[PDB]
RNA sequence: CACAGGUGGUCAGGUAGAGAAUACCAAGGCGCUUGAGAGAACUCGGGUGAAGGAACUAGGCAAAAUGGUGCCGUAACUUC
RNA sequence: AAUUCCUUGUCGGGUAAGUUCCGACCUGCACGAAUGGCGUAAUGAUGGCCAGGCUGUCUCCACCCGAGACUCAGUGAAAUU
RNA sequence: GAUGUCGGCUCAUCACAUCCUGGGGCUGAAGUAGGUCCCAAGGGUAUGGCUGUUCGCCAUUUAAAGUGGUACGCGAGCUGGGUUUAGAACGUCGUGAGACAGUUCGGUCCCUAUCUGCCGUGGGCGCUGGAGAACUGAGGGGGGCUGCUCCUAGUACGAGAGGACCGGAGUGGACGCAUCACUGGUGUUCGGGUUGUCAUGCCAAUGGCACUGCCCGGUAGCUAAAUGCGGAAGAGAUAAGU
RNA sequence: GACGACGUUGAUAGGCCGGGUGUGUAAGCGCAGCGAUGCGUUGAGCUAACCGGUACUAAUGAACCGUGAGGCUUAACCU
């Protein structure tokens, strides 16, 4: 969906379950499939498996589906096991069962606005001067610690969105504070503004 | 289911009742008195009633036009020229009917229906 | 009796007398809510209906190609006005047969008189 | 309030100054006269007795006679009690006019039905009528089946099938009044009444808003 | 009326020529389409080279009624032929650009101004 | 309001930037109006936008839009001002929907 | 059974019709050994029906529809 | 397949949607060459499918015309118990 | 010693282990929309293609297209497609007669209601002199469905997309009641056209028959596809809950 | 069955008059045309169940059933 621009209704990894398919009833009556389940991505998310897991696709427009677990095969009843050979076919077939798969989705930023700079520049407060987002905002060094975003809306026709990113220190490039790892959420901003 | 319908049907299609009422009528004004069943005279005077009307004004249409009903043309020669004069002084009611009990036969309500002075 | 109190009351003392099959005019008002205007009708009548104040004509036009039917109530107030230019000669009450055949070979003559 | 009571005479479209055609039903009312006063001490409950029209001096027989001249009223062709409302009093012999309707603008009309006499499942109960092919023998208008097997082993009450329908008392609840009037005594209510033309009709304000 | 089965003709110049009225909305156990109302049908005669195809599914706008529009004056509106104009499936949004024939004023009333102001009739 | 909206329109779709602005006199040609104007749209939400202000001018100006079409899609909105419709469009919608015909 | 069944041969009018079909009649013979009422549900035999036209149903069952003469014209296939 | 349990075999046509039908593949439980194999014009109160007209088959039944049903008069059963 | 079976049609009724509407608790409940659990049976709970199918898959709606009982409800209510006596054929089995929880084509569904039951409608008597009316109400029955739009409000919430609770007003779907004022249907009792033939002595003009001979309209009545109304608001005591 | 209205001191039904409705220019006469046919008389004739009036006809004087003051005890008043 192109509406959905963040996956904080992943962050809990709720269990997914498509219902048990409907058992196979006396007298030729055949169950019912159960019905599919859809699961509302953004646009853009990277779809990785755990254990030996592969890019299955990535999200490319709006509408575009992807298959990621394929449900059982029906059990076949015992109209299905009647020959010459046997005449009464007490032999029953469980389903086949369901793909048990762990999921993994990557998402990059979509803003077309990033901010780098130092802890001590006003990356956040700058947020308040062009948009209504309220984060937090204080004198000391790595006031936020997740990227967030912001919508600067002068005109009904034109806008954009801005996102502010955690400040970086000197030793940011080797690591052993919050890493580079913030920057990743970059090179799709059309311009990244530096204070 | 009969409401505010009028016509009897006397178990009959609609073109044996036409044909009955219109022997019927030439053979009541040729005796001016005839002996028929209560629910077939009540039907009958409104038949000769409106032929007996018809027949007080004497024309070339008219006598075709009453030559159209009960299809006998010394029926219709009696009428304008007997009928006429005796009915032209009066408004309606030509005929009455006269129960007389009920036929030995199947027991049906029996009346008689006439004109009313006969000149007898 | 009582009925016929409300129904010479109420209908209007200026309809014109147009026979069947004839083109009449009728200038019907239509209201958008703000602005009453007048519309324009123009066919030929097909049927009948006088009976009292519910009395009711039936008017026939092909426009565009397409032939539509429209009754008017003769004492209403939506209508206007009811002309007639040219008196068709037909000898039937209702003119029924007009919308099987088509225009082209369903013209209709006049009554010269 | 109380209500009146008249005689349907026909029905008529009413036609209003944007062009729209109001169907109304015309009701005559002829001008009701209280025959009794009914009070907690005698009966426990209050009502007024009320009678309209005319009726032959010769049919009515003398027990309704003196019911008649107690009241000092005329013969009326019958008699019906209205319920007051906790409040209202009427008087013995007052007359009963129309005006009172000029602002309940919502009446209750009731009255007894037209007469279909014997009718069937479908006409009554609006039942499905079987197929009239593909092998159906006799029964086309038939009700069907009318319960179960032996387990319940009898028809419940309320069943739906065949029977009088009609000529019974019917209410109409919720119909405006369009136009009334005094010197002609008649009431144009929209909408349609049960009963036929001629019949007695019951009209009352509206309990329901 | 106009229920499931039905022939229709069109009513715009989108590329069909006769469609099948074959699901009628507007809620359960829907009999009849009026002369303003959204319609599902199907495709039975199309041009080659018109803007749809054979046997695709959409929704449909009624136009023209043979039995007639009911008028508060006790008016009716009859026609000779039953006509519609196509919508696209997500948005109700005519896909043809002209409207050929009359078009009753009932259509101003469910605000259907689309068909209304290209149509060179009523 | 006769002669008087037509200049009313015009200012309020000029006061949200529109452009091209016509203005056609259907006195008798149709017989729902008596003047239209058709604007042109610049983006999806610009059309909203000029639909969603001539639509609120008119209520405080004292006549209630009868209704509007183009609501979920910007291509082509329609707003009835009774005697009068005016039509704000993209620039796509104004030649694939050729209004020079009447 | 005074039974809506079955039983061979001969005579073969007029009109319209190709005709022993069919419709009305001639000569001739009959009104079919229970009638009289009212016009409920429902059953049987029929007529018509707004809009849709098989959406009914196992199934176009039944109904509905076509139906004649003259002229023009008439496909795949084929043992021509 | 009049022959195939797995089977609504797979693909395509027809339909918005086709366990039926038609056209290709052969994995023929369990076709097969006078207990004849394949094709075949015409024919069929033969089986299956589709299209056009037509319609109360249906949505959804309504009214009407006659014969019973119902009442009166006369005659007057039956199964079952 | 016997049609009696599955499916479909008509007609339903009951239970709640509740599909929707109703009232809530928790939430990994920002909002809309969802997850789970409790109370709640008043009402409602789809149309088609395939197959005989119940069931299913597919297409498209709805708020939903609930789960079960009632001789897997209902054939002295209907259907006879499935299966299936007598015919025939294919595959297989057996030398064969024949057979096959293998397939294909065709193949009689009777009953006038005695009793209980139910739907309506009467007679007798009683209610303590008789009679004519009009009512209270002990009790019983019917109905109780809900979509969409607008204001509140683009407000609360939300960075934006999106988007409220409560309340109010309209407008529809299905169901029921009533009516014929309008639109229609029917209207073999009204008028007219017309074919064949016979009759009225003949022309003209009519009548009989041919499905009302075939048709065109159409009075009243009846009727729906036509138009009016209704589902309540409120009050009392409560379930879960606060 | 039953219910409703009326029975001469009556509009209950039928008939009649007027009106409405429906169909559509009746028959006859003469003219034009050899004829079919059209024309003026003419929106004529006819018109069921619908509306308003009208005793012209049918709803007869009657007779039948249904009674003659309505049980006992007690309680509150009236003599
Ligand atoms: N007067 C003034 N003070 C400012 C301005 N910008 C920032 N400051 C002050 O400097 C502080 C810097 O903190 P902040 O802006 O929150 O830093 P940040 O953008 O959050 N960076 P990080 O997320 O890495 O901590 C602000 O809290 C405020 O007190 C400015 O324009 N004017
Ligand atoms: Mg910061
Ligand atoms: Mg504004
Ligand atoms: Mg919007
Ligand atoms: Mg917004
Ligand atoms: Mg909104």
């Amino acid at each position: 969906d192109e509406n959905l621009n963040t996956l904080i209704d992943y962050r809990f990894e709720k269990s997914f379950r498509a219902e048990r398919g409907q058992n196979g009833a006396s007298r030729d009556c055949t169950g019912k499939r159960g019905k599919d389940v859809t699961i509302k991505v953004p646009v853009g998310t990277r779809v990785i498996d755990q254990g030996t897991g592969e890019t299955m696709g990535d999200m490319t427009k709006h509408g575009q589906r992807l298959l990621v677990a394929k449900g059982g095969w029906h059990g076949l009843g015992n109209t299905r096991f009647k020959s010459s050979v046997n005449r009464t076919p007490r032999q029953k077939t469980n389903g086949t069962p369901g793909d048990k798969r762990e999921l993994l989705l990557e998402l990059m930023l979509l803003a077309d606005v990033g901010m780098l700079g130092m802890p001590n520049a006003g990356k956040s407060t700058f947020i308040r001067a062009v948009s209504a987002a309220k984060p937090k905002v204080a004198d000391y060094p790595f006031t936020t610690l997740v990227p967030s975003l912001g919508v600067v809306r002068m005109d009904n026709e034109k806008s954009f969105v801005v996102a502010d990113i955690p400040g970086l220190i000197e030793g940011a490039a080797e690591g052993a504070g919050l890493g580079i790892r913030f920057l990743k959420h970059l090179e799709r901003c059309r311009v990244l503004l530096h204070l | 289911m009969r409401h505010r319908k009028s016509g009897r049907q006397l178990n009959r299609n609609s073109s044996h009742r036409q044909a009955m009422f219109r022997n019927m009528a030439g053979s009541l004004v040729r005796h001016e008195i005839i002996k028929t069943t209560l629910p077939k005279a009540k039907e009958l005077r409104r038949v000769v009633e409106p032929l007996i009307t018809l027949a007080k004004t004497d024309s070339v249409a008219n006598r075709r036009l009453a030559f159209a009903r009960t299809r006998d043309n010394e029926i219709v020669a009696k009428l304008f020229n007997e009928l006429g004069p005796r009915f032209a002084s009066r408004a309606g009611g030509y005929t009455r009917i006269l129960k007389c009990g009920f036929r030995a036969g199947d027991n049906a309500p029996m009346a008689y229906i006439e004109l009313v002075d006969r000149s007898e | 009796n009582i009925i016929k109190q409300l129904e010479q009351e109420q209908m209007k003392q200026d309809v014109p007398s147009f026979r069947p099959g004839d083109t009449v005019e009728v200038k019907v008002w239509v209201v958008e809510g703000s602005k009453k205007r007048l519309q324009a009708f123009e066919g030929v009548v097909i049927a009948i209906r006088n009976r009292g104040l519910h009395s009711a004509f039936t008017v026939r036009k092909i426009s565009n190609g397409e032939g539509v039917e429209r009754v008017f109530q003769t004492h209403s107030p939506v209508v206007d006005s009811i002309s007639v230019k040219r008196r068709g000669a037909v000898r039937k009450a209702k003119l029924y047969y007009l919308r099987e055949r088509t225009g082209k070979a369903a013209r209709i003559k006049e009554r010269l008189n | 309030m109380i209500g009146l009571v008249g005689k349907k005479v026909g029905m008529t479209r009413i036609f209003t100054e944007d062009g729209v055609s109001i169907p109304v039903t015309v009701i005559e009312v002829e001008a009701n006269r209280v025959t009794q006063v009914k009070d907690l001490a005698n009966d426990g409950y209050r009502a007024i007795q009320v009678t309209t029209g005319a009726k032959k001096a010769n049919r009515v027989t003398k027990p309704e006679a003196g019911h008649f001249a107690k009241a000092g009223v005329e013969a009326g062709r019958g008699l019906w009690e209205f319920r007051l409302a906790e409040g209202e009093e009427f008087t013995v012999g007052q007359s009963i006019s129309v005006e009172l309707f000029a602002d309940v603008k919502k009446v209750d009309v009731t009255g007894t039905s037209k007469g279909k006499g014997f009718a069937g499942t479908v006409k009554r109960w609006n039942f499905r009528t079987q197929d009239a092919t593909h092998g159906n023998s006799l029964s086309h208008r038939v009700p069907g089946s009318i319960g179960q097997n032996q387990t319940p082993g009898k028809v419940f009450k309320g069943k739906k099938m065949a029977g009088q329908m009609g000529n019974e008392r019917v209410t109409v609840q919720s119909l405006d009044v369009v136009r009334v009037d005094a010197e002609r005594n008649l009431l144009l209510v929209k909408g349609a009444v049960p009963g036929a033309t001629g019949s007695d009709l019951i009209v009352k304000p509206a309990v329901k808003a | 009326m106009i229920q499931e089965q039905t022939m229709l003709n069109v009513a715009d110049n989108s590329g069909a020529r006769r469609v099948m009225c074959i699901k009628v909305l507007g809620g359960s156990h829907r009999r009849y389409a009026g002369v303003g109302d959204i319609i599902k049908i199907t495709i039975k005669e199309a041009i080659p080279r018109g803007k749809v195809k054979k046997g695709d599914v959409l929704k449909a706008v009624v136009v023209r009624t043979k039995k007639g529009v009911r008028r508060p004056d006790g008016s009716v509106i009859r026609f000779d032929g039953n006509a519609c104009v196509l919508l696209n499936n997500n948005s109700e949004q005519p896909i043809g650009t002209r409207i050929f024939g009359p078009v009753t004023r009932e259509l101003r009333s469910e605000k259907f101004m689309k068909i209304i102001s290209l149509a060179p009739e009523v | 309001q006769g002669k008087a909206l037509q200049d009313f329109v015009i200012d309020k779709i000029d006061d949200l930037k529109g452009q091209d602005i016509i203005a056609l006199d259907v006195q008798g040609k149709s017989s729902i109006t008596d003047c239209m104007i058709i604007c042109t749209g610049t983006s999806s939400r610009h059309v909203m936008s000029i639909a969603d202000h001539v639509v609120q001018e008119s209520r405080a100006a004292g006549l209630l839009p009868l209704g509007v079409e183009g609501e979920n899609s910007a291509d082509w909105i329609v707003v009835d001002l009774g005697d009068v419709i005016v039509h704000v469009m993209q620039e796509e919608s104004r030649r694939l929907y050729e209004l020079e015909k009447l």
